[PDB]
């Protein structure tokens, strides 16, 4: 060849995900309907090995055999840049939902918001800490990223255990607020709104905490060069990405709604 | 376009017998159920 | 830790015409059989489960 | 530099977190649940849940809430 | 002049009225008498036969403009084979009527039908335009 | 060897080779659901006896000709053929994430054909509102099926869309603008566009759908507070996209087709072809609320997308008149696929018009939910894809496969198609405009003469279809191999030879500035 | 030299033409289709109360 | 009602559906005129060996392409939203006449003095009396006076129905939780029918609508009779 | 992998007749599937 793109080698990992999300929705279909969580524990285990095993090879592909040129990186932001526009667009489709209903509020909640019966959680609280703690962390992956630009490898791991830290943590204060909070997804269309809309929330921050941890261990083994990093470059975006839908939630549903 | 010759020339006997066997692939299972929907 | 890039780069590039997934050796194999087994073997049983749905 | 964004990470945002848990700290502690009423907008029950009793919400915390028969 | 599949990417000939003078002679090959008549064409074309001339125009060119244009009776074959599967649809047709659909509606009984034409009068159906506008009341029959 | 070529590929020809073999057998599926509904309603009275049944069938035929059929064949099959062959890229952006957009499609038809098969089905319509589609209505498993099959299919699209719009960004010879691009190309990045911004928005409404039936939700249950006026919103927010994203690919392949048979070297008005499918795209995000004039919206929101959606014939009349600007002066090649591009742009036009008598609020009071609907989109859609699929089918086979078509067969295909089509479909607007509901299993007997007719005419298409199957066989049966294909200075997808072989432009052409 | 269409052409036109006539109009009006045309000018009404 | 072979609209019973009929009629000479063109046009293109290949100059003609046909949408939209603010324009109803769709039948409600309710639902096809219309009668019709501004209500007790009247130019989706509004007017006494215009299920096809329209004198006694 | 006229496809075109009965099963289980799917509904 006497192009700069990468022609990969043919992969079994496309197959494997394709049947591992048969898998995931048959299994939930099995859940919901003949009282059995099989199918779905296989399909959880065979997607996480498709992930592991399609992102370790394209760790192979680039830190290892050199497949990434400037035009394939260019194509990777592309890519990631096109894959947030995505999740933007899924979440708008909540925050459409939340308005629509406490917008005009129906005679079944008494025609007010929050509805009768509803007694919201204090935005100044629990919710004011977790979105003090992502913004930090928007700030310290920030750090991170100039420290491995800069070619320093101890404030890099330092900035970026913090981050992940900080993703911990707001974990963890999300998980005890769903325990604490005296109002479920049962709830009504308050309940739905609240749990739907942070629930996928948080699984967005559990995979952009995953996807830090794995520019952890890979900056550990050296895999980052000061100039050469796009799996720490996504990895920020999708997190500056996870800070953003915190705030519009915050302000929507926290705050404004409450 | 411009085109060779037919390696393996498919004769007017041929294309009756692929033409017949073509249709009859796609009438006859239909045929038979709805024959059938009375018994079912 | 010590930067070992270079042992991994020589491990990868040999020419030995494997595909990536099965260039790191043993394992990659094993890993790959589980998961293609867990696969088609849950891909079959999903069919079963179809079957025995179907009906009443 | 990296320098600057280690003086904000230290300076300013772990501060913040530091005040904002300070304040979450103080403001804890359980508030008295309020009277059961069966009102028919909450407590939404069209199908069984898929795990435990049906009854139970995930999360379910005895203390604060009710089935929809009231609190446990 | 044989054209091979693995000659795809050489300029090509094409017959086509909008590309009069294609990009290579049809004939590339010549016998000794064809070089002698390439040799002949250099001097003067009226000392060429009228056969000479024919050979030189076939040699450069496979079709003539009158051979390329040429109408054709395709359009029987399509339009009458097009005619035949249609008329084998009538055949599936005739076997659903037959073997598929059982009764229709007693409503479509004549006497039915005659009955509730009566009452869609009565009820002045479409008074304007579209039925009892269509029937003399006076008379009593359709206009 | 085939395992590694055709279970592990990374090949963008391979992958397309795929989608037009999956698109092809879904589209045997989704003609026999229409050969059913037809023949329920081809005499009056009940054929199944079962109108749960009938309500399965019209549902699948919609889920399988649009998710199934029709996207399948123009961006997997076409798209993934044709995209970096018209660019001179040797692959996709991501090659190994195209064959996942490929491998979902399987088990999203299997989740689709469960739903059938459980339970009473899924009797829905493909809107599926709720609550019809909740709990109550619909309880069982056929409805989380139908959602499900949704899930996989929006995410192979998503990833497809991604795929594609890096390639044709990223992937050019570095002297092309997208202003040297073939309008093909366009089509596809502008439909990609499209896909990326709507689809995520119908995986949020079917997950709500989903938790309102399984997590006790309440989105769309007036008990909850929620509204069932949501879930339309929701969905038509994608639905008004969808449309587009149906004819768009159709769009680039018509004008490609129009060209190549005119003997012209390009196509007439080349930035208004760009502009107009951009235009059409942008426009196609602020009209959804069409879907629902009779649900009791606001008096001056009914005024709005009445006017909104006016506004979409302006660009697309300069594509139809572009495309008979690129016929004037042309030296005409009746080809079939010609005929199928002539048929397209007459057939697309009378259902667009028809699109435009919807699009008056107060008219489409009386139109909606009738068969006047289902006559505007089996013009624009139902036909303007399917010719627009075979129009580049015939004219692409040669490419993809090596071997000619028998021209003659071919033309004979063609008409008994648009013979076919019309006797079904066209009637379908005298029951509209009379009044005939759509969505059921019978009528009051004034409807029986137009009835009969469409399902007569269902039957000379389906005589059509059969003859299509043969018509393949008989290509790969004798193998006539290509030799010369005219006018490859303006169509670079053909300059490789046919079929090209696996890798292409591993050296890249040479474009200076 | 002659092509299929000049040697068959005829036959299939002629032929074609004639088999779709004759077995439309049988289908249309000889197996009990009920087309259900207007009663205008056809239909005398009868009493029905 | 239709009736066989029918083409077009049915005969209006009210103003507004007479208001579209004109409408449909001035759309629809555009419709054929511009898809004959169309037609035409490619007919044209298609019948001469005359050829022009080399590239053609594009703007002029595409000012004329883009300025047509925005001066013929505006004269559609013009009288388009003339029709729709008339039909929303203050009326003063006389009477309120709930209609609650069910799977699947509807019930009518007249509780503007007294409770007055019932369920309507298809005569089955073997219980026809002679001349009587298949899939279309009802047991229990919505009787209304005629000539009168009557303000109907529609809502649902399960899933989504529309009721529709098509002579009388009304289609309004039956939604449980909401409360959509209509107005009819009668120019006639008679028989007008409708069906169920939104999937509601296995008999979706089998819920129609019959009203009657009959002078106030009648409609009176008939609601005192139906208490 | 084999390049060329019949072998850039899943399927074999060696044999015309293998071929026919092959399309025959792949477009004909496509066509046959809905009114299998409607006669087991209409069998429970
Ligand atoms: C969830 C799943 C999501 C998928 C995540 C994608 C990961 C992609 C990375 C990858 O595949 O590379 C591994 C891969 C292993 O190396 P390799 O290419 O296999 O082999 C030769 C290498 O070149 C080796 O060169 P190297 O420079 O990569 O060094 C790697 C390794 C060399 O070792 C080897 O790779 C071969 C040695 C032979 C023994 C093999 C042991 C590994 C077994 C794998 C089992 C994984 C199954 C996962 C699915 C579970 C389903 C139940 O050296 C070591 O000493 C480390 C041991 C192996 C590390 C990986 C262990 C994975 C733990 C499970 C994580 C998934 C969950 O290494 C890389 O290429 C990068 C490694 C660094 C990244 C790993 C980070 C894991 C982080 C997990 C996150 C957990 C989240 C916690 C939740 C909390 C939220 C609040
Ligand atoms: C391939 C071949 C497959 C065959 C296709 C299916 C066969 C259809 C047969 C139709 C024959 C109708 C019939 O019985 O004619 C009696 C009928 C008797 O006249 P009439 O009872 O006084 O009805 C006049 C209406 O009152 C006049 O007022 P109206 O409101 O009662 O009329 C409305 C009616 C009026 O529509 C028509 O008159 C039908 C137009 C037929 C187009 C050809 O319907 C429409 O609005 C139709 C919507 C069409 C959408 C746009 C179509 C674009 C046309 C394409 C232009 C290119 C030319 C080719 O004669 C006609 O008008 C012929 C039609
Ligand atoms: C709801 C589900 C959705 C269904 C969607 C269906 C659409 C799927 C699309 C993908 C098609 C399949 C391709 C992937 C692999 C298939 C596996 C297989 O065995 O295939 C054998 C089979 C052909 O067999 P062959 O001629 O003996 O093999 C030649 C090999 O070169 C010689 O190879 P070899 O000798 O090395 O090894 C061959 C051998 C051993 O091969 C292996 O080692 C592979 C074994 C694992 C295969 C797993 C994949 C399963 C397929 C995925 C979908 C399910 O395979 C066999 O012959 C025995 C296994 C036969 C299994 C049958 C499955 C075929 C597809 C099923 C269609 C739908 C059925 C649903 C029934 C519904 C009833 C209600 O491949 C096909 O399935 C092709 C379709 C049949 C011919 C149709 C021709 C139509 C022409 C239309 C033209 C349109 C395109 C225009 C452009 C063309 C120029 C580019
Ligand atoms: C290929 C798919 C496709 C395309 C391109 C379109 C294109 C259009 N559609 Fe259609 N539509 C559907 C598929 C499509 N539609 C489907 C599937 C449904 C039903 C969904 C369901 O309910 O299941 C539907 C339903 C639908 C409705 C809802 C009706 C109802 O349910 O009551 C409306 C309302 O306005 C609408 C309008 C239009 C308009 C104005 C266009 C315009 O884009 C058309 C523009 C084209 C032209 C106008 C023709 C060419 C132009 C000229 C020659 C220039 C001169 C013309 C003028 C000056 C007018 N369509
Ligand atoms: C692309 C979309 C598409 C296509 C192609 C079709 C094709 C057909 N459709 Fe329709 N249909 C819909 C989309 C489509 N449909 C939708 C969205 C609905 C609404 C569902 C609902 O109400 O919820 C609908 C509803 C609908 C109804 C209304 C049902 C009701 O209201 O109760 C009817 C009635 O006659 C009908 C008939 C047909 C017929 C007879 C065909 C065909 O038989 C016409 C002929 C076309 C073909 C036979 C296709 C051929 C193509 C292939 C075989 C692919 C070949 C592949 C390659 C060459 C690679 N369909
Ligand atoms: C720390 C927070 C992080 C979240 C992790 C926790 C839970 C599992 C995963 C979450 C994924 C996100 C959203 C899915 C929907 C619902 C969960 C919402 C979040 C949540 O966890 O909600 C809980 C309910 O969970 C329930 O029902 C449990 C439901 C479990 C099954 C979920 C069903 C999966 C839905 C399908 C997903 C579809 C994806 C589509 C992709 C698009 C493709 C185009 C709230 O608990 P509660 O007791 O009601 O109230 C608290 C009372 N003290
Ligand atoms: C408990 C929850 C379970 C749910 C399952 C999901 C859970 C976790 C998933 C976490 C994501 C981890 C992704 C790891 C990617 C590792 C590969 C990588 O980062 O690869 C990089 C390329 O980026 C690339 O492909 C970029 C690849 C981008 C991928 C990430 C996108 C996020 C994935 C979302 C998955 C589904 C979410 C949908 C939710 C509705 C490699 O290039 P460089 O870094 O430049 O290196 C080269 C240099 O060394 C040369 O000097
Ligand atoms: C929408 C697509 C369908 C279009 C219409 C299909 C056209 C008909 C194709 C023929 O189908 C066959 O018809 C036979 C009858 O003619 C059936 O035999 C049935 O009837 C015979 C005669 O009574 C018996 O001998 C057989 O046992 C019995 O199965 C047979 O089963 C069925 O396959
Ligand atoms: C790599 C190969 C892939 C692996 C294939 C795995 C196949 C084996 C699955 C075991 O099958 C299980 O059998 C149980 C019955 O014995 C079911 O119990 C369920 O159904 C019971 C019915 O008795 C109930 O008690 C409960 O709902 C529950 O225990 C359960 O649903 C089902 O999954
Ligand atoms: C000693 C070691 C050197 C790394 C190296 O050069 O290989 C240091 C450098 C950065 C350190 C990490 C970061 O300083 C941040 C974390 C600090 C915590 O106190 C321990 C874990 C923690 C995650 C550290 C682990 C380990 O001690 C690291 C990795
Ligand atoms: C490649 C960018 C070209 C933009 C052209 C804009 C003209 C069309 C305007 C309508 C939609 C544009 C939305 C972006
Ligand atoms: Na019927």
């Amino acid at each position: 060849q006497t192009h700069a793109y990468h022609m990969v080698n043919p992969s079994p990992w496309p197959l494997t995900g394709a049947l591992s999300a048969l898998l995931m929705t048959s299994g939930l279909t099995m859940w919901f309907h003949f009282n059995s969580m099989t199918l779905l524990m296989i399909g959880l285990t065979t997607n996480m090995l498709t992930m592991y095993q399609w992102w370790r090879d394209v760790i192979r592909e680039s830190t290892f055999q050199g497949h990434h040129t400037p035009a394939v990186q260019k194509g990777l932001r592309y890519g990631m840049i096109l894959f947030i526009i995505s999740e933007v667009l899924f979440f708008t489709g909540f925050f459409w939902a939340f308005y629509h209903s406490s917008l005009a509020p129906t005679p079944e909640l008494g025609g007010c918001w929050p509805p009768t019966g509803i007694h919201p959680l204090n935005p100044l609280e629990v919710p004011l800490l977790n979105t003090s703690v992502l913004l930090a962390s928007g700030v310290s992956i920030t750090w991170a990223h100039h420290s491995l630009m800069e070619g320093d490898r101890k404030h890099m791991l330092q900035a970026l255990f913090i981050t992940i830290t900080l993703g911990v943590y707001f974990t963890l204060l999300q998980a005890s607020e769903y325990y604490e909070a005296p109002f479920t997804i049962s709830d009504g269309v308050y309940g739905s709104t609240f749990f739907v809309a942070t629930g996928f929330h948080g699984l967005h921050v559990i995979i952009g905490s995953t996807f830090l941890i794995v520019c952890f261990f890979r900056q550990l083994k050296f895999h980052f060069t000061s100039n050469h990093h796009f799996g720490f470059e996504a990895a920020a975006w999708y997190w500056h990405f996870v800070d953003v839908v915190w705030l519009f939630l915050y302000v929507s549903i926290y705050w404004w709604g409450s | 376009i411009t085109a060779k010759p037919a390696k393996t020339p498919t004769s007017p006997k041929e294309q009756a017998i692929g033409l017949s066997v073509t249709f009859l692939s796609f009438l006859l299972p239909a045929g038979w159920v709805l024959y059938h929907l009375d018994n079912y | 830790f010590e930067n070992r890039v270079a042992e991994k780069q020589k491990l990868f590039q040999e020419d030995n015409g494997l595909p990536v997934h099965l260039k790191g050796g043993a394992t990659d194999n094993i890993l790959y059989r589980v998961t293609m087994t867990l696969c088609l073997g849950g891909t079959l049983y999903s069919l079963y489960c179809l079957g025995w749905a179907s009906f009443p | 530099g990296a320098r600057t964004w280690r003086f904000l990470t230290f300076g300013l945002a772990l501060p913040s977190v530091a005040l904002c848990t300070l304040n979450s700290w103080l403001h804890s502690g359980h508030r008295e649940r309020p009277a059961f009423i069966p009102y028919h907008h909450l407590r939404i029950r069209t199908k069984p849940f898929s795990w435990g009793d049906g009854n139970h919400t995930f999360f379910h915390n005895p203390r604060v809430n009710p089935l929809p028969t009231g609190y446990e | 002049s044989v054209v091979k599949s693995e000659d795809y990417a050489l300029p090509s000939y094409v017959d086509r009225r909008d590309y009069p003078l294609p990009d290579v002679a049809h004939v590339k090959n010549l016998s000794a008498s064809q070089k002698a008549l390439k040799e002949k064409e250099k001097a003067s074309w009226s000392s060429l036969s009228i056969d000479e001339k024919v050979e030189l125009y076939r040699l450069k060119f496979k079709e003539s403009f009158a051979e390329m244009n040429r109408s054709t009776n395709e359009w029987k074959t399509v339009v009458g084979a097009a005619m035949f599967f249609i008329g084998f649809t009538a055949l599936l047709l005739i076997w659903e009527k037959h073997y598929v659909y059982g009764p229709i509606p007693h409503t479509f009984e004549e006497e039915w039908v005659a009955k509730q034409t009566k009452r869609m009068l009565d009820m002045k159906v479409a008074p304007i335009q579209g039925f009892s506008a269509k029937w003399d009341y006076d008379k009593n029959e359709w206009k | 060897m085939f395992i590694n070529r055709w279970l592990f590929s990374t090949n963008h020809k391979d992958i397309g080779t795929l989608y037009l073999l999956f698109g092809a057998w879904a589209g045997m599926v989704g003609t026999a659901l229409s050969l059913l509904i037809r023949a329920e309603l081809g005499q009056p009275g009940t054929l199944l006896g079962d109108d749960q049944i009938y309500n399965v069938v019209v549902t699948a035929h919609a889920f399988v000709m649009i998710f199934f059929m029709v996207m399948p064949i123009m961006i997997g099959g076409f798209g993934n053929w044709l995209v970096p062959l018209m660019i001179g890229a040797p692959d996709m952006a991501f090659p190994r994430m195209n064959n996942m957009s490929f491998w979902l499609l399987p088990p999203s038809f299997l989740l689709l054909l469960a739903s059938s098969m459980v339970e009473a089905g899924a009797g829905t319509g493909w809107t599926v509102y709720p609550p019809l589609a909740g709990n109550l209505a619909h309880a069982g498993a056929s409805v989380d099926l139908t959602i499900f099959s949704l899930h996989l299919a929006g995410v192979s699209s998503i990833l497809g869309a991604i795929n594609f719009i890096t390639t044709i960004i990223n992937m050019k010879p570095p002297a092309m603008s997208q202003y040297q691009t073939p309008l093909f190309v366009w089509s596809v990045m502008i439909t990609a566009v499209l896909l990326l911004l709507s689809l995520p928005v119908l995986a949020a409404g079917i997950t709500m759908l989903l938790t309102d039936r399984n997590l006790n939700t309440t989105f769309f249950d007036p008990a909850g507070g929620g509204d069932p006026i949501l879930y339309q919103h929701l969905f038509w927010f994608f639905g008004h996209p969808e449309v587009y994203i149906l004819i768009l690919p159709g769009f680039g392949m018509i004008s490609h087709i129009v060209t190549y048979y005119s003997g012209k070297k390009e196509p007439f008005g080349y930035m208004g072809m760009v502009w107009a499918m951009m235009s059409i795209g942008f426009l196609g995000f602020i009209v959804w609320a069409h879907h629902m004039f009779t649900v009791g919206m606001d008096v001056d929101t009914r005024a709005y997308f009445t006017s909104a959606t006016m506004i979409i014939a302006i660009p697309t009349g300069v594509k139809v008149f572009s495309w008979l600007a690129t016929l004037h002066g042309g030296n005409i090649k009746w080809s079939p696929a010609m005929m199928w591009a002539l048929g397209f742009i007459f057939l697309f036009t009378v259902g667009g018009l028809t699109g435009i008598v919807l699009a008056n609020s107060s008219l489409d009071i009386v139109l909606h939910d009738t068969y006047y609907v289902v006559a505007h989109f089996h013009y624009v859609l139902s036909m303007g894809a399917v010719f627009a699929i075979m129009g580049g089918f015939v004219h692409w086979f040669p490419l993809f496969s090596g071997y000619t078509l028998n021209d003659t067969w071919a033309k004979i295909h063609f008409a008994i198609m648009f013979v076919g089509v019309n006797m079904t479909f066209f009637p379908q607007h005298f029951l509209g405009l009379s009044g005939m509901p759509r969505r059921y299993s019978d009528y009051p007997d004034a409807y029986t003469m137009w009835n009969t007719i469409s399902s007569m005419g269902s039957f000379i298409s389906l005589t059509a279809v059969m003859l299509m199957v043969f018509i393949i066989w008989e290509a790969f049966a004798s193998k006539r191999e290509v030799l010369t294909v005219d006018l490859t200075t303006t169509n670079l997808e053909w300059l490789n030879g046919c079929p090209p072989p696996y890798h292409t432009f591993e050296e890249p052409t040479y474009v200076n500035l | 030299a002659p092509d299929f269409h000049d040697k068959y052409g005829n036959a299939v036109l002629a032929s074609g033409a004639t088999f779709c006539v004759a077995v439309w109009v049988y289908m249309a009006t000889q197996i009990g289709i009920e087309w259900n045309p207007s009663p205008v000018g056809r239909v005398t009404p009868k009493e029905w109360r | 009602m239709a009736y066989p072979m029918q083409l077009g609209f049915q005969d209006a019973t009210s103003p507004i559906m007479e208001e579209l009929l004109h409408f449909h009629d001035h759309t629809l000479m555009i419709v054929f005129l511009i898809s004959s063109l169309v037609l035409y046009i490619i007919s044209l293109m298609l019948t001469t060996k005359l050829t022009h290949t080399s590239t053609m100059d594009a703007q002029e003609v595409e000012t004329i392409w883009t300025i047509l046909p925005a001066i013929i949408l505006i004269l559609i939209a013009l009288p388009s939203l003339r029709i729709l603010y008339m039909m929303d324009e203050i009326n003063n109803p006389s009477l309120t006449v709930k209609t609650m769709g069910h799977q699947w039948y509807w019930s009518y409600e007249y509780t503007d003095y007294e409770d007055l309710s019932f369920d309507s639902y298809m005569i089955p096809t073997s219980e026809l009396k002679p001349g009587e219309l298949r899939l279309l009668e009802v047991d229990n019709r919505v009787v209304l006076p005629m000539e009168m501004t009557i303000r109907m209500l529609v809502s649902s007790e399960d899933v989504l129905h529309s009721w529709a009247v098509p002579s009388l130019g009304l289609k309004t989706d039956a939604i449980p939780g909401r409360l959509n509004q209509t107005t009819l007017m009668s120019s006639r006494p008679g028989l007008y029918y409708g069906q169920c215009s939104e999937i509601c299920g296995s008999n979706h096809s089998f819920m129609p609508i019959v009203l009657e329209l009959v002078p106030l004198k009648y409609f009176e006694k008939w609601s005192a009779s139906m208490l | 992998y084999e390049e060329g006229p019949g072998k850039n496809i899943p399927f074999s075109v060696e044999n015309k007749w293998r071929l026919l009965a092959m399309m025959t099963l792949f477009f004909g289980s496509g066509f046959a599937a809905p009114f299998f799917i409607v006669r087991h509904q209409l069998l429970k």
